[PDB]
C-alpha cells in the first residue's frame, strides 16, 4: 500500500 | 525519421492515461490514443516497432498489466502477458530482442527482481536478480549490456550502478555515479550512458553525468535548465532530450535538448500535458 515514492509530497 | 512518444505520468494528484507524439520535423506535440489505464511510474520502450507501457500505478493501485501501442493503427492493446508482480517505477529497455523489466516497487517492497518479455512467445521469464533493490531505477543498453542506474532501496537514493551480461545471466557492479539519484532519466548518447535529474537525499536535481564503459568512469555533464525528478530521457534523430518531471514546485511539460557543441541544454515549451514519471519511447517512422 502507500502512495508511490515517485509522487508523494516531501513538504 | 524518428518520433518520440510521451506516455502517462502524474500531475496534481492524478495518474495519466493520455499519450502524445513529438514530431522533430515540425516541433509539434500531438495527442494520440490514450492507454486503457492511467499509469504513473510506467516503464516504456519500443520493441519491433511497438510501444510498450509496463506496469505503473493508476492512482489507486499498483499495476502488473502491460499494454502496447501500434503507431500504424493508433490503437493500444491489452494483449500482452502481465508481469509476475506489480511493477511501479520500473526501468524498461530492449536487449537481444527481449524487453527487460528491471526493479521498481510492487507496493509492498522495493524490487531487485528482473524479468524479460519474449514477444514471439508473449511470455515473461525471470532472469538473474540485481544485487540491490532499486525502485525508480533507470536503465540503458550499451555494448550488449543492460545497465541499471541509481534508484532507491526504500531507505535512500542510490549512486550505485550494475550491468547485466545476458550470455552469463549475471549482474556485475561497476563505477558509481557522483550523485545519488532516484527517478532519474538515462539514455545512451554518443556511446556513453547519460544520467540526468532525479532526486538525491534532499532535492530534485538539474545535474547530469555520463558514463564511459572504456574507462569505467562517470563524469559531470552541464546541468539542465530545470530541476527534474521523474524525468524522461531519450535520443530522437540524434538529439538527447529530457522530458517533463517535477521541479520541487511545479509538474513540468517543458522539455530540454542537449547541445554538446555549445555545452548547454536548451529549454522548449514542450508537451500538451505536464507529466511527472511518465515514460518515453522512440519509433522510427
Ligand atoms: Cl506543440
Ligand atoms: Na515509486
Ligand atoms: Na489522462
Ligand atoms: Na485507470
Ligand atoms: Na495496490
Ligand atoms: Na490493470
Ligand atoms: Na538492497
Ligand atoms: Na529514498
Ligand atoms: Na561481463
Ligand atoms: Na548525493
Ligand atoms: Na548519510
Ligand atoms: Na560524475
Ligand atoms: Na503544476
Ligand atoms: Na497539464
Ligand atoms: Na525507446
Amino acid at each position: 500500500l502507500g502512495l508511490p515514492d515517485l509522487v508523494a509530497k516531501y513538504n | 525519421g524518428e518520433v518520440l512518444f510521451a506516455v502517462g505520468g502524474w500531475c496534481s494528484g492524478d495518474a495519466i492515461s493520455s499519450v502524445e507524439r513529438y514530431d522533430p520535423q515540425t516541433n509539434e506535440w500531438r495527442m494520440v490514443a490514450s492507454m486503457s489505464k492511467r499509469r504513473c511510474g510506467v516503464g516504456v520502450s519500443v520493441l519491433d516497432d511497438l510501444l510498450y507501457a509496463v506496469g505503473g500505478h493508476d492512482g489507486s493501485s499498483y499495476l502488473n498489466s502491460v499494454e502496447r501501442y501500434d503507431p500504424k493503427t493508433n490503437q493500444w492493446s491489452s494483449d500482452v502477458a502481465p508481469t509476475s508482480t506489480c511493477r511501479t517505477s520500473v526501468g524498461v529497455a530492449v536487449l537481444g530482442g527481449f524487453l527487460y523489466a528491471v526493479g521498481g516497487q510492487d507496493g509492498v517492497s522495493c524490487l531487485n527482481i528482473v524479468e524479460r518479455y519474449d514477444p514471439k512467445e508473449n511470455k515473461w521469464t525471470r532472469v538473474a536478480s540485481m544485487s540491490t533493490r532499486r525502485l525508480g531505477v533507470a536503465v540503458a543498453v550499451l555494448g550488449g549490456f543492460l545497465y541499471a542506474v541509481g534508484g532507491s532501496d526504500g531507505t535512500s537514493p542510490l549512486n550505485t550502478v550494475e550491468r547485466y551480461n545476458p550470455q552469463e545471466n549475471r549482474w556485475h557492479t561497476i563505477a558509481p555515479m557522483g550523485t545519488r539519484r532516484k527517478h532519474l532519466g538515462c539514455a545512451v548518447y554518443q556511446d556513453m550512458i547519460y544520467a540526468v535529474g532525479g532526486r538525491d537525499d534532499t532535492t530534485e536535481l538539474s545535474s547530469a553525468e555520463r558514463y564511459n564503459p572504456r574507462t569505467n568512469q562517470w563524469s559531470p555533464v552541464v546541468a539542465m535548465t530545470s530541476r527534474r525528478s521523474g524525468v524522461g530521457l531519450a535520443v530522437v534523430n540524434g538529439q538527447l532530450m529530457a522530458v517533463g518531471g517535477f521541479d520541487g514546485t511545479t509538474y513540468l511539460k517543458t522539455i530540454e535538448v542537449f547541445d554538446p557543441d555549445a555545452n548547454t541544454w536548451r529549454l522548449y515549451g514542450g508537451m500538451n500535458y505536464r507529466r511527472l514519471g511518465g515514460g518515453v519511447g522512440v519509433i522510427k517512422m
